């Protein structure tokens, strides 16, 4: 049963190794997706807020 | 003969010494390893074939001391020690012994499977109630089968190592070697068929 185990054991390591490897490429795009996201909204919260204060003007 | 069964019963029981040494599931393998494990997971996948390992899992150490048991005493019947030496199964009483066991054993497994009461008449109607008369001469026989043929063969054996043993060295020398060379593999397939049959004759007897 555990030479068994140890043919099972190098499978699921190996799927685990592919899909934490997947995962960390997700990870890393979907943190830069959140942080293209704000940066995005902090521009165009800036630009609003230079158009409201150049009517205001 | 008691003698000649006792030095294969310490041969077979220094080998599970040796096992219980050697043993590493995360390591190596040496030989007594390998030659375990491929009888236990043979003789695994057989009964998982046939009845499944969660069922009848007692089966499993029968069958495999049966076939190391006789197989040992079949190769040592070949070591050279004709001139005291003679194979167990020539007598009728090793035999008997061993195939009485088996009997009473998977009988016993299917009485407590399907009780005192149950086991025995479903065991005669069998598998077409219009055998059901034979299936007692089909009973009767798992028995006898197992040992006369354990028996006959290695006493053919036995005789004939004395019989050629007639001849003057010279010519002894070849019928000799030649009967020895296909001895042991009758031996071994005579250890296989037995083993085999029991797993056979167990299943059968759960259903």
């Amino acid at each position: 049963a555990e030479r068994e185990a140890m043919l099972a054991k190098t499978a699921a390591d190996n799927r685990k190794s592919a899909e934490q490897v997947a995962a960390a490429q997700a990870d890393y795009e979907k943190e830069m997706a959140e942080a293209r996201a704000q940066a995005s909204a902090l521009r165009d919260e800036a630009r609003a807020a230079g158009r409201s204060v150049v009517d205001e003007k | 003969t008691i003698l000649a069964t006792a030095v294969t019963a310490v041969i077979v029981i220094a080998l599970a010494f040796y096992l219980r040494a050697k043993v590493t599931s995360t390591g190596v393998p040496s030989g007594v390893q390998l030659f375990w494990e491929a009888l236990t997971i043979q003789m695994r996948q057989q009964i998982e074939g046939s009845i499944g390992m969660k069922i009848a899992p007692f089966v499993l150490p029968l069958s495999v001391t049966i076939f190391v048991f006789i197989l040992i005493s079949n190769w040592l019947a070949v070591l050279p020690l004709q001139y005291l030496y003679k194979a167990p199964a020539s007598d009728i009483n090793f035999v008997l012994a061993l195939a009485l066991f088996v009997f009473v054993c998977y009988h016993a497994a299917g009485i407590w499977r399907r009780g005192i009461v149950g086991h025995p008449i479903k065991v005669v109607k069998g598998h077409v109630a219009f055998l059901a008369p034979i299936n007692i001469v089909e009973e009767l026989a798992k028995p006898i089968s197992l040992a006369l043929r354990l028996f006959g063969n290695i006493f053919a054996g036995g005789i004939l190592v004395a019989l050629i043993a007639m001849f003057p060295w010279y010519i002894q020398w070849f019928p000799n070697a030649v009967w020895k060379t296909f001895d042991l593999f009758v031996g071994l397939i005579q250890a296989f068929i037995f083993s085999l049959l029991t797993i056979l004759y167990f299943s059968q007897s759960m259903e």
